[PDB]
């Protein structure tokens, strides 16, 4: 439900969704064939189910980076400047576009400001599960725990955007008074300590959601400052080495392709690894593998 | 715009790049003994990604500050 | 040079070592399981056939294949700081050769274990005219015995005294080595290394009561001339005094045997707390000296298992 | 204003990053011995967390020293 | 009077290069730790290309301050 | 005035930040050695905490050099 | 005509602190390369992929440069 | 009365008072810990572990002077 | 209107001598390990100055950012 | 008067605090080796003091060029 | 001419004092290694000259930028 | 006649900290292997207090400047 | 009037400190395996001393470029 | 006029400080080789004087730029 959504905030970019379908559709012929798939460089030998899989996840997630390439309206990072199919006013083509993304002065503040309301919704989902599972089993520190981390976000939260954001300091200061009185009845209704310093790193995991806006402002304008720069030098210089410019930028973008799409494919699986799942536990005891009669076959 | 806007500018960028530089001395250590107890055996996830991502409170504090002096000016 | 590259591959390594559970169900067998249950783990890389002298071979190989590689794969000062750990074997390889020398007995007649140099300097290293030259065309750069043995080298050609005024000057010169440098957890490692092995050697030397502070050496902190000459005369309670040092249990003990049981177990106690740093030295010495406790109650156990000893005999010296 | 509020604003970001790198600085060596502590048996836990959150005071100080600054602003 | 456009794009190109150095001293033991886990066995090849691709969060966010101070220049 | 209070600041964040760089590289070792006696015993707390208290006399001492600055500003 | 150097020495700045950046990085893990190709020729691959990797510190330095040059 | 006085002076305060804090944490560092592992051998050691890593505060004390110094002479 | 030849070569000075720094300390440990596997034997010659030849690409860059800033020049 | 007090002080200040850099640098290695020999035995009261007290001379003749500047005021 | 001659000179000066420092830097651990193989046999003299006489590069190209900001003087 | 006497103080200033600087440099390693010895035997004494105040000559040097600077002052 | 004298002697004295800076680096561990090798043996004094005395190619470069400065002047 | 005989003394101290920084450096590790081959025997006295006063020529030539800095003004 999270995932493939947050990569598509990542990656906007129509022809990387194209790239992503091109190799998708290499990748489900490679599972006709019914070759396990085998690379002695990095040593990965592995079954074609596990590549199915694979199907599945990039087509579950090419879906969201089209519709992501749709919004943000970049074709290739920046194939409007011939034909003008994205509607801003300083150009208006044709079918307008919903956020420019290149510029900050119209995009960076709503932008972020969805980037934090993200973790917002994830950070509460999760401490609101832990507390589930704390009601659950009879177990009241986790219960207490959890509480006591939501109230005192809350009200750390409130007060954030009050006294540091606008005006109207009416309405949300009864909201920081419940947030820190829930938090002060958990720790003394808990005797659980060391929660006083988490209440820091745990506004740090609710405010940690900024990379994905970060990463895709980088990766949205290093794509189009390079088809920029490739096309303009192109055209504008000569008319007749447009396709040297073209293939050159080409290569380049092919090769920053290559050189952060790792990383940014990362970035929103470390972000569920490292808030979500271990907000609510799932760090304890290892539970126990299942594992039943082989019967090799 | 004068002076204010110049330095101001430079008091954020000063302040994201030496948190960063901070979080990446911590970063680099934990980083190296997380690589080493998941190199024993696949069993210590769990906790070297707690343990290596408990350091990035500075960079989103640095991006704070930052921020606080983007809507500041 | 880089403490980190070396320490992956360390731990890569220490991630596969035999458990407890092995040797305390291999306590009661009769080396038909022996020969089983080594089929299956690392040591079995190299066992050819079966018997006594398959499976010596077989442990002698692979702990040269598994621990003699880290004093390579590294250059400068981890080099230099990691190769001051398995360095017996280079004393016991040179001192053989030297008494072979000094013997008449040829070249081919000693075994030569390897250690942490190439044997070619070893097949080089006979033919000398000057001892000097042996110890030249031996001498790797900064090695300890390279510097040692032209200290020492400095009264005859090819004595006796020469080879025990080398054991001291050896200890001494590792010690002094350890401290040379900057390693928090080898440093006192190997001060209290050298400390049990000149205080088993007053052990090993009672009774007799020639000149003690000869043979004492200086490097180690728990004991000094005066409980070196004393525990050297048979009185015990000096031995009885040392505590709140890690010799904890270690009180009242005579004979040889319970010493020595003694003194490796509080070793391999105090080396395995390398875990404390995880970057360092600690954690590869905290892996070779289990390597060698792990090689040697291996070794052990297949001598009870084929000769059908009893258990009785070896409960004692699996202990730690 | 003018030359005021741009060298208040490069006091309080050099104040929260100078601070940053220094918990970074402590995290790195807390940090690789905690997760070595960890490696070694999972019972340590309480313990690597108070010890590598401990450092922090460090930069609740210098963020207490921006908050001053932008308040004085 | 015309102090501002400069002194904003040094404030850029500080917190980028500052970040920089902070996640290239991260990569630089982290990527040693997993090279010495690599060259043993080829097994270990996601789970050191993790631990390498994570400190690249600090450029980023240097990048994201650039990119504010590139829209208000 | 306007070259003042942005001097002072200065000044006040430099030290803040300063001194938190300073402590901060005391408590690195001092932490290390600190858990290691932890992952020993249990028995060597107290010294263990009395020795990474010990040098926040750094930081309170910048702070108190910060407001005397505050109380001067 | 006053900050025309000033966003020059931004750029200058970016490039070359950048650039000490990933050289920081490549030292430790050219060091680490070094060591497992003089183990054996059969690591050539993987040590040219960890060594090309950390350089997005100086294409991302270049594109700040790049910026700041489509500035002025 | 000065203009530009009051602030110079306050960095070189500020300046003075941080660089000796650092000077004195890069001390401490290494003489804390050679202490708590000389602690952590034995529990003897106590008094000369604190008077050895109590000896270079005569650095921050000294920064503390030159401080109030400048203060005074403001 | 002057003081603007001299800031662009400050400019120019400072990224082609940082950039040196950068690849200094790259083939430090590069050479160090490299000079250690000549040592060690003759056959990985080719392999040892291609890794050592590797970070050329750093100060190449530095000189084209150099050069572009002499061309505005 | 006017601009010559504020930038003699931050002479005086930077003599006083990069003396008391040196001489924390020299007292670090100075004392840990002492603390070690403090640990061997207890004969080397008598030389950890005066191998740890002979650096002060640096702080000394920091304090006698910051008490001739503050003359020179 | 005016006040552009000193600044492009310390712009020169710095980019010949860092570059030094970079090649400084470079040759340090590779002349130690070299020093170590020298001290193991004589026979590899030539390819440990090679190997340090290597990272002059830099400072060749730092005289290159200097010896160009003299020609634009 | 504005900023004179206060930028050549700052010179000497500077002067006699950064080799104090470069001393305690020199004394932190020659001083740990003079108590190093010291500890090994009692006879190194002489030797010890050669290599330890020999590098005194770098701040009596730095002095040097500073009477120079404030006999020009 | 101008300020052509002041900025090219710091610009100078740069290039001079920071070259003499990188070759010290490069001197230290390079006279640290030159003085083992030579405690070692004595049959490799002339290669030791070449090995050390190579760097002060660097010195000789920075004082060329500080006397083509001078002559500049 | 009252600034540019100023700004020479900076120059003038940030060479030689910064050389003696770059020559403790230097004088660092050799003097801990000196006196570590002291420590073997007192006869690798000569050797060692002679490797510990090689690298003070960087101090002589820090001194000759300063009073050539002198001698201009």
């Amino acid at each position: 439900v999270f995932f493939p959504f947050w990569f598509g905030m990542i990656v906007g970019d129509i022809g990387y969704a194209l790239l992503f379908y091109l190799v998708g559709r290499w990748l489900s012929g490679y599972v006709k064939r019914n070759e396990p798939l085998v690379i002695d460089l990095f040593a990965l030998k592995l079954k074609p189910q596990v590549i199915g899989k694979l199907v599945h996840i990039l087509n579950w997630m090419v879906f969201w980076t089209v519709v992501w390439g749709v919004i943000y309206g970049e074709f290739f990072g920046t194939f409007l400047e011939h034909l003008g199919v994205f509607g801003t006013p300083e150009h208006p083509g044709l079918i307008p576009i919903l956020i420019h993304r290149i510029d900050t002065a119209k995009t960076a503040n709503l932008l972020i400001l969805l980037s934090v309301a993200f973790g917002v919704v994830l950070v509460f989902f999760g401490l609101a599960l832990r507390a589930y599972l704390g009601l659950k089993h009879r177990h009241m520190a986790h219960f207490w725990e959890g509480v006591g981390y939501l109230g005192g976000l809350v009200g750390v939260l409130a007060l954030a955007a009050s006294y540091l954001g606008n005006l109207q300091a009416g309405w949300l200061q009864g909201l920081m008074y419940l947030g820190f009185g829930v938090f002060l009845l958990a720790v003394l209704m808990s005797r659980i300590w060391l929660m006083i310093p988490e209440i820091f790193t745990q506004a740090g995991h609710i405010l940690s959601h900024i990379r994905i806006y970060a990463v895709g402002a980088a990766g949205g304008i290093l794509a189009g400052l390079l088809t920029d720069v490739g096309f303009a030098l192109a055209e504008r210089l000569g008319l007749l080495g447009v396709l040297l410019g073209l293939l050159v930028a080409g290569v380049l973008h092919l090769l920053i392709l290559l050189l952060t799409t790792l990383g940014h494919m990362l970035q929103p699986i470390r972000l569920l690894w490292v808030e979500f799942f271990t907000k609510f536990g799932f760090y304890e005891e290892n539970g126990r593998p299942y594992r039943p009669f082989k019967s090799v076959r | 715009g004068g002076l204010d806007r110049g330095l101001i500018a430079v008091g954020m960028g000063l302040a994201v790049g030496l948190a960063a530089l901070g979080t990446g001395v911590a970063q680099a250590r934990i980083g190296a003994a997380g690589v080493g107890a998941i190199a024993e055996d696949r069993s210590n996830f769990g906790t070297a990604l707690i343990f290596l991502l408990l350091p990035e409170t500075l960079v989103i504090f640095g991006l704070l500050i930052a921020f606080i002096l983007n809507g500041r000016l | 040079d880089d403490f980190a590259y070396l320490n992956a591959r360390v731990r890569v390594r220490r991630g596969t070592l035999l458990k407890e559970s092995f040797f305390q169900e291999a306590l009661d067998l009769s080396f038909a399981d022996f020969l089983r249950l080594l089929s299956e783990t690392v040591y079995g890389g190299e066992l050819a056939g079966q018997g006594l002298p398959d499976v010596d071979r077989a442990v002698l190989r692979t702990q040269a294949k598994l621990v003699g590689d880290l004093p390579r794969l590294v250059t400068g000062e981890a080099r230099e700081a990691v190769r001051l750990l398995l360095l017996r074997n280079d004393l016991h390889n040179l001192q053989a050769l030297l008494r072979a020398k000094a013997t008449g007995r040829p070249f081919e007649e000693v075994l030569l274990l390897p250690g942490t140099l190439r044997e070619e300097v070893w097949r080089q290293a006979y033919e000398a005219q000057d001892p000097a030259g042996m110890a030249q065309v031996l001498a790797v750069p900064g090695h300890p015995l390279a510097r040692a043995l032209r200290a020492v080298l400095r009264e005859t050609q090819d004595l006796a005294r020469v080879e025990a005024l080398l054991a001291k000057r050896f200890f001494e010169d590792v010690a002094k080595a350890a401290k040379g440098l900057d390693q928090p957890a080898l440093r006192d490692y190997l001060a209290l290394e050298v400390d049990a092995e000149n205080l088993r050697t007053a052990f090993k030397l009672q009774g007799s009561g020639l000149a003690p502070d000869a043979f004492f050496l200086k490097g180690g902190r728990f004991v000094d001339r005066v409980r070196f000459a004393r525990l050297m005369e048979g009185d015990y309670a000096v031995l009885d005094e040392l505590s709140g040092t890690p010799f904890s249990g270690l009180s009242g003990v005579r004979d040889l045997k319970a010493l020595e049981r003694g003194l490796r177990c509080v070793l391999l106690k105090e080396a395995k707390k390398g875990v404390q740093d995880p970057l360092g030295v600690g954690l590869v010495l905290a892996y070779v000296k289990e390597r060698e406790w792990e090689a040697v109650r291996l070794r052990l156990l297949a001598r009870r298992a084929y000769f059908g000893l009893p258990r009785a005999q070896v409960e004692e010296e699996v202990v730690c």
